[PDB]
């Protein structure tokens, strides 16, 4: 328990003297100790930049300083168009999908419901199983349909 | 007269009598005016005396016996300060904690709490907005330095909307900090600007790179909202509750705490008029906000066109912090998610603190308030808003009312960025307004429509977006 | 059992919970809130019981001791419902008013109050209806007398809709009100056929003429949707947020707000397909079918083939500002368009009422109401629609659900105007459709077209035409 | 206010109770006519022989019990014209062409409203044996394909 104490009162009186700055104590074992920092965040950087570069109130001297000291960046904004679209397809829960789909007379709803159900259930797909989806339902609507299909 | 000699001396600083210095914190405290009471006594040798009584926070409150009525009521009155300073009320300063474990967000929170204090001293009238805080802390090497600042639990009023912009929408203290952090950057351009060798910023490629060894963390003082910060005794039920645990969650004004989505009310989209004449305005809960920011980064959509995204390194919660629940909110939800580069997900730090005391906390069961403080290094002074209107209030004259836009709206940062491109040089497009800015970063747009599209496809719920009517200002 | 069959149907035909009439009932006879009592029987075992009592009109509501909350406080409701049933009455209030000043509007505000009070004593299943309220006055030489009233804020749900046109799409109250009228010149039209003297009709160059004097009013209790509910902002500091403001906006389903879309926006027509998918209806808000209203006449496509346009005289709202707000949204727009001969911009007049403005009674808790109804002096008779499907709802002789089309609908208009046709020897081709029959008014259509082009012209919106499906059913 | 100002207005109240929805206003005095004064873009003093007293609550249902021979002619021609477009009607065909497109589209932004309409139209010209057939293949598929989406 040697130069803990004192390697910790430092700590303790900074809260006090300069509130809001913490300089950690390095190059000694029992230093280090006191405050373990997690070691994925024990990045070590050599870095010529120093944290009291930093000033308060920093950007009111910036603003008022003459504008040829300051250079450009190279950079262009261009105007875009905005996304109007709101929550377009009305949502049904699970269970509710699952009666239309097994529904005999749908021939006297003109499938409706039935197609419906099949956009909704398209809808719930992520970007491959909707597409592999879409691709079975064509082959299969071929395959049985020729008449319609094949032309 | 059994007053302390601070009070004292705090009221000769504020250079205001302690009637009108307890006025201010009355007014700041509460939502009405104080209630006074006088009595009239005789005494054994003749004499007449008084004394005041007074209520404060439903507290009844008795000042001395003095000679005269304006002496009573200045006794009460100080009474009444003694009452409502916590400099006497709990401590000045704890300062003193158990070292040896892994408690570096101890240090941490005690050094905001200290910070705070330090400001209150420069403003004596800010005291008691304590009860839920807010810091960043910019780290580099070993050295740490506080940026941002700022309290708050409450949010606008459905009442008070516009659409110029001009007035907060959220001023819980999470939100308040990254909009400092957002001017905090702006400094930081402009300062890369003139001199790159002092600023955080390189020039590296597609836009500016933060140097190495550069990262920022962020401390709250009690665990979001959301999917967190659960105080329930009945106990989570059957699956679908289960599920419930990883449902999106919206606040609701002019009430507390959060809801669960899927209601029969929440199809479509929030509206201008409706919203107007009364209709629930819907806003996303503080630890769906923080997943958001995680994803897709904090500097926001306007300040993407000059730098790379921004991700937080680590997260502390002092009260109510569960490590499983606080990962799990805002973490382990979207970690199977793959946003497009250069935008990904960021494993960050979950961290707790080392005292936790509920009988003497001040969480929930204290007093609220309606008023609500932010603190920036880049201004260096703090700037005090009322949450009903979000909106900035100030005396002249030694009278009437003065309503200015606060510093951290939507319009201060469109003014901030036209200054920051204009000061550099950098041609826009004109006229634009603050929604076809905000979109002219093709990047970070598609990056958000695409997590949003995977947050519905999920099953998780739906994001509630405010209203086109709030973004329409033309930007001058 | 204790409680009467008759209270049961009638908390069954009201459609809310025994507790919650209960409960408004007693505040609309006392000044009171009821509030449950819970005490306790101990058996010789132990037990825990509730009763729950209130008091109401002295009488003892002491309900039934039973083990849990739920039929205890079911059975104190029930039993209040029956007290309440017992000595018959309701919620009224006494009229005043100031005069000397301008109070024309005043005297149609509270005529259309103490009318629809009167409807309510014959039929009591329509209390409750009073958040929105819309009537029409017929003003002849300084006698005015009611001739439409009409309620209901919500429209069509996108699922519900039919290609025979039996649904109502729109329940809104300034359009059944509309509906009335029309119904009403119906029957004026056929006085006239009948009767010439007897009617407001005389025969003119063309088609008939409405006879010196005759001038129709509109009295809405809240200001409609759309443009005139935007903003109150007195001025808008730029030509840009001018525009915005002006332009078009659309409803959707039971939404309580409107959307604003802008320039080449939702330009594909809408299918009928594609509704049945999922995809939501767009209908205009109610300013804009004012604004159409004023322009081309409120006797519609049909009634033209008979009769010059008409055109309302004033537009009262109860609203402390109105003025400039609502004329800019009913003339100002349309006041440089230029209609060809007939048909023309009427300069309607703008009223403002006395007092008693109706925000309170119109934007609290009272939208959960599904149910519309309307009433018209042409039938004579209250009908009540269900705003979810467009159709109203009966029990049979079983008390099974029956459902027919309401008297106001696509269906029974052409039946009606058909009837015009075969009692006054009107022969008309055969097979004809409703579109068909609309599109025969060539003076009409060719003015719509052009109104609808001119509105293009001026980028201030693009009308969302419902799909022609709606109108497809063959007229037999 | 006045004596015949206040006769006026509580005459006005009592018409407001007794008989709700007529109105009856006063202008051969001048004092009568101040204390509801009507605008003067609105008033329009006329003279006619019509009245108020005219109109019957429930004249229309009255009106069609008398029969025809009562009725006369106003004569007016109604002819049919001006039919928009001569496509088919009930969406019932949808070209060839443009369903193989809807169908075969990769781009689904437009949330699948295209491609089941596709479907519907597809399977609407089916027969009744064979439409039903494609039922129970399409289930399984969307079974099969994605479990999770409806084994909850
Ligand atoms: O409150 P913040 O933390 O600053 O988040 C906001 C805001 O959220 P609120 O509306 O709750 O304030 C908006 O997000 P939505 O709520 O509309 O989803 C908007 O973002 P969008 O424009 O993408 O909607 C906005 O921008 P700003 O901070 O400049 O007001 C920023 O989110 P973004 O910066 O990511 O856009
Ligand atoms: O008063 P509304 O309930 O809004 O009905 C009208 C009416 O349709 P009806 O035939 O039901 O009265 C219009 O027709 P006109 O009176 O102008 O002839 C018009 O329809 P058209 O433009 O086809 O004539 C329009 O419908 P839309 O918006 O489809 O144009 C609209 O009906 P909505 O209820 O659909 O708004
Ligand atoms: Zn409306």
């Amino acid at each position: 328990d040697e130069t803990a104490r004192k390697a910790a009162t430092q700590l303790l009186d900074q809260i006090q003297d300069t509130p809001g700055r913490i300089s950690l104590n390095f190059e000694t074992p029992e230093a280090a100790s006191v405050c373990p920092i997690p070691t994925s965040l024990n990045q070590i950087v050599n870095t010529k930049w120093t944290v009291n570069q930093l000033q308060e109130g920093q950007l009111t001297m910036l603003l008022a300083q003459d504008a040829n000291k300051f250079k450009s960046l190279g950079v262009k904004n261009i105007k875009k168009g905005s996304v109007e679209t709101q929550i377009l397809p009305r949502q049904m829960d699970v269970k509710e999908i699952v009666e239309k789909l097994k529904k005999q007379d749908n021939d006297s709803d003109q499938f409706v419901g039935y197609a419906a159900a099949v956009a909704n259930v398209l809808r719930r797909c992520d970007a491959e199983t909707a597409q592999k989806i879409t691709q079975a339902i064509t082959a299969t609507i071929e395959k049985e349909a020729p008449s319609i299909v094949n032309c | 007269d059994n007053i302390p000699d601070f009070v004292k001396e705090t009221v000769e600083r504020s250079g205001k009598n302690p009637m009108s210095l307890f006025s201010e914190l009355y007014v700041h405290m509460t939502g009405n005016t104080p209630v006074f009471d006088f009595y009239n006594r005789n005494q054994p040798n003749g004499s007449m005396k008084f004394i005041c009584v007074v209520i404060l926070n439903g507290e009844r409150i008795e000042g001395n016996v003095k000679s005269k009525k304006k002496e009573a009521k200045v006794s009460c009155s100080l009474k009444g300060l003694e009452v409502v300073l916590k400099h006497v009320s709990e401590y000045v300063v704890p300062a003193v904690k158990f070292e040896e474990k892994t408690t570096f967000f101890e240090m941490l929170r005690e050094h905001t709490y200290a910070k705070f204090y330090e400001l209150c001293k420069n403003n004596a009238l800010i005291y008691g907005f304590e009860k839920v805080i807010a810091s960043v802390f910019l780290k580099i090497n070993g050295n740490l330095q506080i940026i941002a600042l700022s309290t708050g639990n409450k949010g606008l009023r459905g009442d008070k909307i516009v659409n110029d912009g001009t007035a907060l929408i959220d001023c819980h203290a999470e939100i308040l900090a990254r909009r400092g952090l957002l001017r905090f950057l702006y400094s930081e351009v402009l300062k890369f600007s003139t001199e790159p060798p002092n600023s955080i910023f390189t020039k590296g490629k597609n836009a500016l790179v933060l140097k190495p060894g550069i990262s920022f963390h962020l401390f709250i003082n009690t665990a979001p909202c959301g999917v967190a910060r659960i105080d329930k005794k009945l106990k989570p039920g059957t699956s679908d509750d289960l599920q419930n645990s990883s449902r999106l969650r919206f606040k609701i004004d002019k009430g507390m705490g959060t809801v669960l989505g899927g209601a029969s009310e929440f199809e479509a989209p929030q509206t201008f008029d409706g919203i107007m004449m009364g209709e629930r305005m819907r806003t996303m809960s503080c630890s769906d906000k923080l997943l958001r920011a995680n994803v897709l980064g904090v500097q926001g959509a306007i300040l993407s066109h000059f730098i790379d995204p921004i991700y937080y390194s680590s997260i502390a919660v002092a009260e109510l912090n569960n490590a499983d629940r606080l990962r799990k909110a805002v973490y382990s939800r979207a970690a199977t998610f793959k946003p497009p580069a250069p935008f990904h997900v960021q494993d960050v730090e979950i961290g707790e603190c080392q005292v936790e005391d509920t009988e003497q906390s001040t969480s929930a069961a204290a007093r609220s308030t309606i008023s609500s403080m932010n603190w920036n290094l880049a201004d260096g002074n703090t700037e005090v808003v009322r949450t009903s209107d979000g909106m900035v209030h100030d005396k002249d004259m030694s009278g009437a009312d003065i309503t200015t836009p606060s510093r951290l709206c939507k319009k201060n940062m469109a003014e901030l960025m036209i200054t920051i491109c204009t000061l550099t040089k950098t041609s826009v497009d004109y006229p634009i307004s603050y929604e076809e800015l905000k979109a002219g970063s093709q990047e970070y747009a598609a990056a958000k429509k695409s997590f949003i599209t995977w947050l519905r496809q999920k099953d998780l719920g739906i994001w509630q977006r405010k209203p086109r009517e709030f973004q329409m200002f033309t930007i001058n």
